[PDB]
């Protein structure tokens, strides 16, 4: 069980997740969303660790941990990361990539490994193909090939890159039958259908149908009821915008209290969803403006170089929807053949492990 | 011998308006 | 084994069943239909047995047994009724006012051919009269049909009550555990929670993609009779399909059927239906027997004032999993691989037909099963 | 041994 | 014992 300091930081990481999810959902270039609140929080923690004055304080402010002490922040997020490491497959890697010329500060290297399990690598961005190959090979090894590629291009080649590579596979408390898999059409829009593989199961699930707001919400417990996957979906095919307006920490709490265990016939897309986000512009929009700008950035604690700035914050995730899990009234239908929002919540702490949306699955 | 195949699945959701 | 006269009356009763089914299906007040052709025919026999002149001849005409003589009609219907004795319980009772005394000769003949019981009742004590009718029906059906009617409109004439219980016993039983809760769509806007029984087997099946309907034949114990189910593809009022339902069209559909792997899902439970055939039989030609002024039921008692107030056809039809056992290796045989669906979650028509004679044991429709109204969460 | 999963359900009703 | 109930049917056609 989480300490009072980690518990407080858990609230702030989840708060930041909702804030970041909303910012990205407003960006028309963004299709699918996959965010790990603790991992996103840790990225800010690293900026506070490797930065001084306004660069560091802005990171603390974005995290809403201004009231806390630097050490309390580092130790509490560190505890959070470690706590989310049981029968569910989860692989996480954090690596700081800096130019070949720069040498990271020994004390920073020690602290970033201690609290954030952050790896350090010097890369020559001039050899573009080799640099991308190094990042992609590292992400693949971290995820055992489930996330084979982070980015096809690195825009800013003069600063530090923070790469978070992840693999997450929910292991159900009540598995789907391995043969209850077939081909269906996923409605991306009312005019656009993509061929997907769907997995099906009828069981007892915490469910709520809002007749007024025309949406359904289902709670799918993960192995040994330690965490749950919550899926939010409009009744029919529509852009997620309307539902995203309703999605707040308070409204989620309202919906979850209204849920009841009912017979539910679930149909979900089956496969791996690969999403790479560069959180740089989004974290900047939330208040991290100084770390992102070459002229204002102060990452002197990180190396000893003022020129050093935060070029990118790659949040690369491979999320796998599979039938695998533990062996086990007229049902409600939870037919996920159109865009939905999902959250992975630790049943105990309430801490958000994941927040995302499936808008466009892979298929023809 | 194995048990019988299970019941028919539930009817699908309605189409769009 | 059926005699030529009984075989002829089996034809006339089936013809009358289609005729009566169609008349009732046109009546907007009628939801579910449950008719036993032989039992319906027997009621006319009783009118033909107890009536004189035009009252009796009209009953014979409705039955289409004009060319047949009274003797062959009573003996033939009597033989048909006896032939059906799949679990089946039948009772026939004639209720007359306390004042009237039934004719000794009629009592002898109606008990001989129709196994008709006779009871004098005081209709003035309404609650007691209904209690007597309902207790009689309950005992006849061993509590499967606990109530006939909640009200008797015509209290000055004779009531003919037929209380029935029928439970089809499948040639290939459903697994007792293959039962669950589903929603039955009465209309696209009205859903009722029902219990459904399921089975995948080899069945005679036909899907008319042109007329947008499915037809399945479910053999009953020892293939002596079969239950035929007719259902539209979509949830729609049965009217369109009922327009197609003729003796000739049924023959066409049945010749087009092929043994295929079919996944059947049917509502499970007892369907209780009480019909007062009085206005329907009048519409078919039995006008004199039902009118107090014109009625001649002098052979029945000795009083002209006696008329046919009601013809209650009360049935409890049970849909259950029970049937004969079958070899379980049937499923290991790929014959049962990718079945056709016969998912009866919306109104359908059904018939129970004797495989040998072709005689109709039952004709009906399930429009509204017993159960509570649900909310289709996804309905717009 | 337990039986195979049942058949896929029928197609949903058309929209309003 | 019987198998589990089958998958949910496909989505209906548009109106």
């Amino acid at each position: 069980m989480l300490s009072p300091k980690a518990a407080t930081l858990a609230e702030r990481s989840a708060g930041l997740a909702f804030s970041l999810y909303q910012a990205m959902a407003k960006d028309q270039a963004v299709e699918n969303i996959l965010l790990s609140p603790v991992v996103v929080a840790s990225s800010l923690g690293l900026v506070s660790l490797g930065g001084k004055a306004t660069t560091a304080s802005q990171a603390k402010a974005v995290l809403s941990a201004e009231q806390l002490r630097d050490e309390e922040v580092h130790a509490g997020l560190g505890e959070l990361l470690r706590s989310l490491s049981r029968n569910v497959t989860w692989k996480l890697g954090s690596r700081l990539y800096g130019p070949s010329s720069v040498s990271f500060a020994e004390d920073f290297v020690r602290s970033s490994k201690q609290h954030y399990n952050c790896e350090h690598s010097k890369i020559n961005f001039r050899d573009k193909r080799s640099a991308l190959q190094s990042i992609n090979e590292w992400a693949a090894q971290t995820t055992d090939g489930k996330l084979p590629e982070v980015t096809k291009d690195v825009e800013r080649t003069d600063g530090a890159l923070l790469v978070n590579a992840m693999f997450f596979k929910p292991h159900w408390d009540e598995k789907f039958h391995h043969k209850m898999v077939d081909n269906r059409g996923f409605m991306v829009t009312r005019s656009y259908t993509v061929g997907v593989t769907m997995m099906h199961r009828t069981g007892l699930y915490n469910y709520y149908d809002d007749e007024k707001e025309k949406l359904q919400i289902v709670e799918m417990p993960l192995a040994h009821k330690l965490s749950s996957l919550i899926i939010l979906m409009p009744h029919h095919v529509e852009p997620l915008e309307r539902l995203e307006k309703l999605l707040t920490k308070e409204q989620l709490k309202i919906w979850m209290g209204k849920m009841q265990k009912k017979a539910v016939a679930i149909s979900l897309p089956k496969g791996v969803v690969e999403v790479t986000h560069d959180l740089q512009k989004h974290l900047a929009g939330l208040g991290l403006t100084e770390a992102i700008d070459k002229n204002k950035a102060d990452l002197s604690r990180m190396s000893g170089k003022k020129d050093l700035y935060l070029a990118s914050v790659f949040h690369a995730t491979a999320f796998e929807w599979d039938t695998e899990g533990n062996p086990f009234r007229s049902p409600k239908l939870f037919y996920a053949d159109h865009p939905f929002i999902f959250l992975v919540r630790d049943t105990q702490s309430g801490s958000l492990l994941f927040i995302g949306r499936l808008v466009r699955p892979k298929g023809d | 011998p194995p048990g019988p195949p299970g019941p028919t699945g539930p009817r699908g959701p309605p189409g769009p308006p």
